[PDB]
């Protein structure tokens, strides 16, 4: 709660140790006042001013050094970009590495500028707070006197917005001429309505707000987002998205604002997966409202869609061809699979991000609602239209019967991080994600939840969060060796339900270092068989006729073990290939080998020591 | 009408002499010689300057001495009624009728004094600006007017006069406890809005050297709003990975008599303003909004309310909509929105708004007058309408009227100026002197909402920032009024009234911290005294992922171990064929096992190389190769079965027509020999 | 749900089974081929092989309690391997002494 | 700041390589003791391969121990050895098979 | 730490695997060999038994020196070298004695 406590985690550690010593000055003031029992002395004020002056000088010197460094870096990068542009028309201009490192340097400069601005503002606020507190507690007046000293060393009057604009212009130029590290993270959370204001206040201390209005005013319909999802009668896309199949696609029509908007975005989300993990893609193209219905029936051809873009010629022709191919694929899939609107999701979105900085992005979705728009029951809800027009952007939708509407009782938080390799995410983000205000729900989706909740009498598989919808989520305030890793896991390990007719469907992902595991186990079995097989052959052609029955026994044992191992390996490979869940504990192997070996050995002993 | 005619027709008959001599001063300025040109020979001499300064000095002396005398007379009468109040005793000796008549006389005198001050100030400002426009060599004469204005007992601003507040609360106490009946007077009730008992707006000017500090002070408490454009048709992409300030222009409307400006400057309740607003350039096809804004006051608390009617326009339909009274656009838009799927209530409201704005424009004969461009910065917590702060910068005014019937600045049949919105990269070079103006400061507005009857907001950091050396408070400032005063304020034909904040524009508005502290102390003391007096007389007197690399290496090692074992078995069987009981059979097992060891080595190497290729970079759906592990096992099964079958097929032929087997094991062989087929 | 624990369990079981497989192959080879010395030593080595096999199976099925009945600390079973570590030496010494007789 | 877990991994790798060379040397000695001159030549070639593998294993183990002694983190990469062993074994097997075939 | 104890157990299992294979081969050659073969097999089995005893002693020391958390014989530079020397000497003697007569 202390001001110094919030100052500590405001920025990274390299900016610490240079902040105003607010806590030290406050403690000194209180201690001196207590010792002298009031009655402030001129020498005490002199020492207070000396400490304030040395702190001010330190802050001013640090700010001056940082400003000089930032300006020098900007000038150097601008000259480098200009030289690269001059060399663009020359022979062999690299585009895959130089442009990327230039962009990385630009992003680093932007982050440094933002951090410096926040540092200056926080220090000014601390100075004002301590001066006000000293004036209030002590009978003497200091604010008019110290205002002159602050104005003599203006570390807070620097304008960093022009630098941001210039760096953004350079970034745009590089992106424009660059068309022939870092790690993403994305997490979702549920927030109780009682904690929305506190969460918003916490977020607002680090990022500004985005306003979709020319007057920069907060209007009711300026933040609404509406999506219509498409699916067939068998709900093929629902199951394809629930069980995360390769190439699973979601098709939606989206618009922003009220019912006066005449731009509808056709969007397709495609899920792809490798042994690295989660390489998903997203595509979209714009369309006019009056041509949407025709586009859903093929009457509106793809040629008429991109006529304006072809005529104006602003966009390169190859990108136009790519968009034409995407539109053709979407239309063909829509016609072939017999897709129709099935569900609508509505919510109000608030976005938090810094201009030109992609390190942290936050999104908050409130008033989440799902509305049924299908004709499977037997009632036509859209009347041949692509959306039902009896409701639009008016929450809550009270003119809808309770069987066609689902009202989500929580808000959805979305955190996107883009962290440079070698450094940790900001402390405030980590303290936010782990706290009593949010409940993490990985891989939450609005389309799946809407379909499961509304058409609950037509689906066999449901997500994991659906049965837990009645759980109260309020919480009170709070290289290595592979064999060695397996040994550590062994040491560590050694020392509710879906409604009837439905099963909780969860996809299973395996670490890539399982592909090499099973084969190794397989090999560790195969050699064993060979050894046993060896016995068989040395008792099939080198022994007396009275000892071949033990050869038969070893033959049977070797065949059994080998075919068992082949069966297990094939089962494991085919199950891992198609994303099923497997059992990794083989309970039959050791016992079968034990019994077969004992039987073979004893039988051979008896047959060679009989009569 | 002309300023001279208005001055002549508004003179109070008892006060003929006290008014300004506008015509005499204009003649003494020799404005006719400037007007006519032919005989410009008689220039401006020092004797003429001395005479003009002399006449202006005595005019100012007469006018302001009369004003001060009248103001001093009224306040004192009202001090009397104040005596019969303090004493909880002289209270019972009071009389209603004489006090009511005195209050009515005081109100009439205050209104007359306000009109007198407005007229005289307008005349003096016009004269001073006219003199300063001509004869640039000689020093300006605005110092005389500034000195005379500074001597006034009160502050020259658009705020209500202190006499109004005094009379208001005197009437409130007279009506409250002494005699509820026998009041009768209703004109005195109009001042009841000023009685101390919501939505309050404060306006300030900020110098360019103080913007960063006030921005830091605001950002301590409120966030910053960043403008983000809604996605449009040009933002369509093909395939990306997951998670892959504008200039505001407003054109204002008014008629040839400037009725809207006059009514707004006179604080007439319900005075509207009409404007067109957009951002960016007009050649990018942006959204154009037609707004009508009104402030109305219907309550005894004095709290005002603000109403706005907004319509969206198309660039083609504006000319017919605002000039020819064409109702085509209304029907076209209504049909378009009905086709889009808008409900009935929104359509009814849109039709009503269209009717209201079109009727307003037709009745009042409004037309575009001026254009203002600026940049806006806002601070507000989302979902919290309690407080808002906004700042406007880089304000610029441009004349966009058609008042000159011989060389119109804008065509009478076009809704906007043609030359400014051309394709030339820098159109503002075309502008001539006197057709544009630049406001030197930044304008900050603070809106505070206290819905409950909480006795004014009175919140902490707002009052801390207000009483500081960083801002200069200008009550009731407006961008439209300032633009009209700047562009058309020097012409007697159009503007006959001027705002009281004009003289403060020339002075340096920067303040030292010490003077600001002293003024803060004085203001706080005055407010505390007023509040204490009100409380005293109110109730007291009330009645690199190396792990995969290691795994690949270990898998290759295991494959090599299997190959070694197979080769060892192969050569052990092969190099001992001569001692085999069936040498014709041991020559095939060695061959097949040699083939198996070669295949194992080749497959191990090839799979290792392929998986190393996959590991380098990032590709491949899966890391597996099940073909070899299956083929090796299948071939081993086949070889073992064939060896067993051949051995036990030839074990019967050798014992036919040739002891060695135990008796107990005799039947068992007869089973296998039957299974093989002998 | 962690495969690596089960994988390590199987690795330990198969590493122990290698001993039994090798010893059983040796015993079968000695009994089927050779003079009385081999037939005498075959049972002696098969006893040790059977002991190792039984110990491996018991140890494996004892460690299969990673899903339930948790609480068993470190298996410092220094008496299992070492007691069986001397039987093979005894067999080797016996074979050396008895073979040298004839 | 050194832990036994890296020395244990080094020892396990060393004993794996010795497992390779013990299999190869056992084959070589078995072919040397019995068989004709062809078996003797095959045995000599096989024991040469086994000896080379054993010396390579010991050299790599000593280098790994020295690298662990001088702090750092080195014992994770070894690529030349597997390829060399694979090539040597393929050449040895094909040469012995061809020589016996004649 | 139990993890280090299990690592020591794994090392002992590897040692036992090597020693069992070597002793098995030695016994197999001994029971089917002549005087030269008998001497060679005795030498190989003696080398295997010595290495097995050394591994048992090292495993016993390590499995008890960790509870004390003292020095421990984690670093070894004599076992592998002595094993290499003994194997090389045994192979050389076997070859020279087989080719001598
Ligand atoms: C550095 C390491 C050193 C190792 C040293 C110990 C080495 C152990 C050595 C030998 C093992 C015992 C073999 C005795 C065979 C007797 C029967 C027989 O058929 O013999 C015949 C041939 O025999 C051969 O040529 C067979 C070759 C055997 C290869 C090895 C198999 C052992 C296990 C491997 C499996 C993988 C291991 C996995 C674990 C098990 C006898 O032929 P002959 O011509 O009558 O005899 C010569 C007589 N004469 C000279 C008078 C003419
Ligand atoms: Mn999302």
């Amino acid at each position: 709660m202390k001001f110094g406590e919030h100052l500590s985690k405001s920025l990274i550690r390299q900016y610490s140790y240079y902040y105003i010593s607010y806590d030290d000055l406050k403690t000194e003031l209180e201690d001196n006042l207590s010792k002298n029992n009031g009655q402030w002395t001129q020498e005490l004020e002199t020492d207070f001013l000396e400490s304030l002056e040395i702190e001010l000088d330190k802050v001013y010197t640090f700010c001056k050094v940082k400003h000089s460094e930032v300006f020098r870096r900007v000038k150097e990068v601008q000259e480098q970009v200009q030289h690269t542009v001059r060399l663009l028309d020359s022979n062999n201009p690299p585009t895959q590495l130089d442009f990327e490192i230039l962009e990385e340097e630009l992003s680093d400069i932007i982050a440094d500028v933002h951090d410096l601005a926040k540092f200056s503002r926080l220090n000014y606020t601390g100075f004002q707070k301590i001066i006000k507190k000293h004036d209030k507690k002590t009978g003497f007046i200091l604010k008019p006197v110290f205002q002159v000293r602050l104005d003599s060393k203006p570390f807070f009057k620097e304008n960093y917005d022009e630098l941001v604009v210039k760096i953004s212009q350079l970034y745009d130029i590089a992106r424009t001429s660059g068309r022939p590290n870092f790690v993403r993270q994305t997490t979702k959370y549920w927030v109780h309505p009682d904690n929305i204001t506190e969460l918003k206040l916490i977020i607002l201390k680090h990022l500004p707000v985005l306003v979709f209005n020319t007057n920069k005013e907060f209007e009711r319909e300026d933040s609404a987002i509406t999506s219509i999802y498409f699916d067939n009668e068998n709900l093929d896309l629902y199951y394809g998205r629930l069980r995360k199949d390769e190439g699973a696609e979601a098709h939606r029509l989206r618009w922003y604002g009220g019912m006066s908007t005449d731009t509808i975005f056709v969007e397709r989300k495609t899920h792809r997966e490798d042994w690295t993990g989660e390489k998903s893609v997203k595509a979209r193209f714009a369309l006019k409202e009056r041509h949407v219905n025709d586009f859903l029936k093929g009457k509106y051809t793809v040629d008429q869609v991109f006529a304006k873009m072809r005529k104006e010629g602003k966009k390169p022709m190859n990108e136009i061809e790519n968009l034409e191919a995407l539109a053709s694929e979407i239309q063909y899939v829509m016609l072939k699979k017999k897709l129709r609107p099935v569900v609508r999701s509505f919510y109000n979105r608030t976005a938090f991000q810094l201009p030109g900085d992609a390190r942290v992005r936050i999104s908050l979705d409130t008033e989440l609602t799902m509305v049924r728009e299908d004709n499977f029951d037997g009632v036509d809800r859209t009347h041949k239209n692509w959306r039902r027009t009896d409701i639009g952007v008016d929450w809550p939708f009270k003119q809808l019967d309770d069987k066609d509407i689902c009202r989500f009782p929580y808000a959805v938080l979305e955190v996107k991080l883009q962290t440079q390799l070698g450094q940790e995410p900001p402390e405030w983000v980590r303290e936010l994600v782990g706290s009593h205000l949010v409940e993490p729900v990985p891989k939450f989706s609005k389309f799946i939840h809407g379909v499961a909740t509304l058409l609950n009498d037509k689906v066999d598989s449901i997500p994991f969060w659906l049965p837990q919808m009645d759980v109260d989520i309020r919480k009170p305030p709070l290289d290595f060796d592979e064999d060695d890793e397996d040994d550590a896991a062994l040491v560590a390990a050694m020392t509710i339900r879906a409604p009837p007719g439905k099963t909780i469907c969860v996809p299973v992902r395996v670490e890539p270092k399982v592909y090499f595991a099973t084969e190794r186990t397989y090999l560790s079995w195969l050699s064993i068989s060979i050894l046993l097989g060896g016995v068989s052959t040395t008792l099939l052609t080198y022994g007396s006729p009275t000892a071949m029955i033990g050869s038969i026994g070893f033959f049977i044992t070797s065949l059994a073990v080998l075919i068992r191992t082949v069966m297990v390996y094939a089962k494991r490979v085919v199950n891992i290939r198609l994303k099923r869940a497997v059992d990794y504990e083989d309970k039959i192997g050791p016992g079968m080998v034990s019994v077969f070996l004992i039987l073979s050995i004893l039988f051979s002993f008896f047959c060679n020591l009989v009569a | 009408m002309l300023f001279g005619i208005k001055l002549a027709n508004d003179v109070y008959p008892p006060w003929k002499d006290s008014y300004i001599d506008y015509e005499r001063l204009k003649k003494l300025l020799k404005e006719s010689v400037i007007h006519d040109g032919r005989s410009s020979v008689d220039s401006w001499s020092e004797r003429n300057e001395s005479d003009f300064v002399e006449a202006l000095d005595k005019e100012l002396e007469k006018v302001y001495t009369f004003q001060i005398s009248k103001y001093n007379a009224v306040l004192r009468k009202l001090d009397d009624l104040e005596e019969n109040t303090k004493s909880a005793e002289k209270i019972q000796k009071i009389n209603s009728e004489q006090f009511k008549n005195t209050l009515e006389e005081c109100l009439d005198e205050a209104q007359r004094l306000d009109n007198f001050d407005r007229l005289n100030f307008t005349g003096f400002i016009k004269i001073v600006k006219k003199h300063d426009k001509l004869h640039p060599n000689y020093p300006s004469v605005k110092s005389l007017l500034q000195v005379r204005l500074k001597e006034l007992p009160f502050n020259n601003s658009e705020e209500y006069s202190p006499l109004l507040y005094r009379i208001s609360y005197l009437y409130e106490f007279l009506r409250s406890n002494y005699d509820h009946p026998n009041t009768v007077s209703k004109s005195l009730a109009s001042t009841s809005k000023l009685s101390h008992f919501s939505f309050k707006s404060y306006k300030f000017w900020v110098h360019d050297d103080n913007i960063m500090e006030v921005k830091a002070r605001i950002l301590r408490h409120l966030p910053a709003l960043v403008y983000a454009s809604v996605p449009n048709e040009n933002d369509d992409f093909v395939d990306n990975l997951e998670s892959d300030d504008p200039t505001i222009t407003t054109l204002y409307f008014d008629n040839d008599f400037f009725d809207l400006y006059n009514n707004r400057l006179l604080k007439i309740s319900g005075a509207p303003t009409l404007r067109l607003r957009w951002i960016g350039k007009l050649l990018d096809k942006p959204d154009i909004f037609l707004e009508k804004r009104t402030f109305t006051e219907n309550t005894e608390t004095g709290n005002s309310s603000f109403e706005e009617i907004r319509l969206q326009m198309k660039a083609k339909f504006i000319n017919n909509f605002i000039f020819k009274n064409d109702p085509s656009y209304k029907n076209y838009l209504i049909n378009q929105l009905r086709e889009r799927g808008t409900q009935k209530e929104e359509l009814e409201k849109l039709s009503r708004d269209f009717d209201n704005i079109q009727n307003f424009i037709v009745e009042e004969k409004l037309q575009p007058v001026l254009r203002a461009t600026y940049n806006r910065t806002a601070f507000q917590i989302p979902g919290d309408q309690s407080i808002r702060v906004t700042i406007d910068s880089n304000i610029m005014y441009i004349r966009e009227d058609s008042l000159d019937k011989n060389r119109p600045i804008r065509n009478p049949e076009n809704w906007h100026r043609d030359d400014i919105d051309s394709n030339i990269p820098n159109p503002l070079r075309f502008l001539r002197a006197g057709e544009y103006s630049k406001f030197p400061y930044s304008v900050m507005e603070i809106k505070v909402i206290n819905q409950d009857n909480s006795q004014m907001p009175n919140y902490e950091w707002i009052k801390d920032l207000t009483n500081s050396h960083l801002v200069n408070e200008v009550p009731k400032f407006s961008l439209y009024l300032q633009g009209v005063a700047s562009l058309f304020g020097e012409d007697d034909k159009y503007v006959n009234i001027l705002p009281f904040w004009l003289p403060d524009l020339e002075t340096d508005i920067r303040k030292n911290p010490q003077e600001a502290y002293e003024e803060e102390k004085k203001t706080l003391q005055k407010q505390k005294s007023i509040h204490d007096k009100l409380d005293n007389m109110r109730r007291l007197s009330k009645i690199v992922e190396a792990k995969v690399w290691l795994a690949n290496e270990r898998t290759f090692n295991r494959w090599l171990s299997v190959t070694t074992l197979l080769s060892v078995l192969t050569f052990s069987i092969y190099n001992s064929v001569q001692k085999a009981e069936f040498p014709q059979l041991a020559d095939l097992l060695a061959y097949v096992y040699f083939f198996l060891t070669l295949f194992c080595g080749v497959w191990a190497y090839r799979t290792y190389l392929k998986r190393l290729t996959l590991i380098k970079g990032r590709s491949g759906k899966h890391l597996d190769a099940p073909v070899g592990p299956i083929l090796v096992a299948v071939v081993l099964i086949v070889t073992l079965v064939v060896n067993f079958s051949v051995a036990f097929k030839e074990a019967a032929r050798r014992e036919r027509g040739l002891p060695s087997l135990p008796r107990t094991l005799k039947p068992i062989q007869d089973f296998i020999f039957n299974l093989v087929g002998e | 749900v962690e495969p690596k624990v089960f994988f390590a369990n199987e690795r330990t079981f198969l590493s122990w089974l290698n001993f039994t497989v090798m010893l059983g192959g040796l015993g079968v080879g000695l009994l089927n081929f050779g003079d009385k010395i081999g037939r005498v030593s075959a049972g002696l080595f098969t006893f040790v092989a059977m002991g190792t096999m039984i110990y491996a199976l018991v140890t494996y099925h004892w460690r299969a309690a990673a899903i339930r009945r948790r609480g068993s600390g470190p298996y410092d079973d220094r008496l299992g391997p070492t007691l069986l570590c001397f039987f093979l030496l005894v067999a080797v010494i016996i074979n050396f002494i008895l073979r040298l007789k004839y």
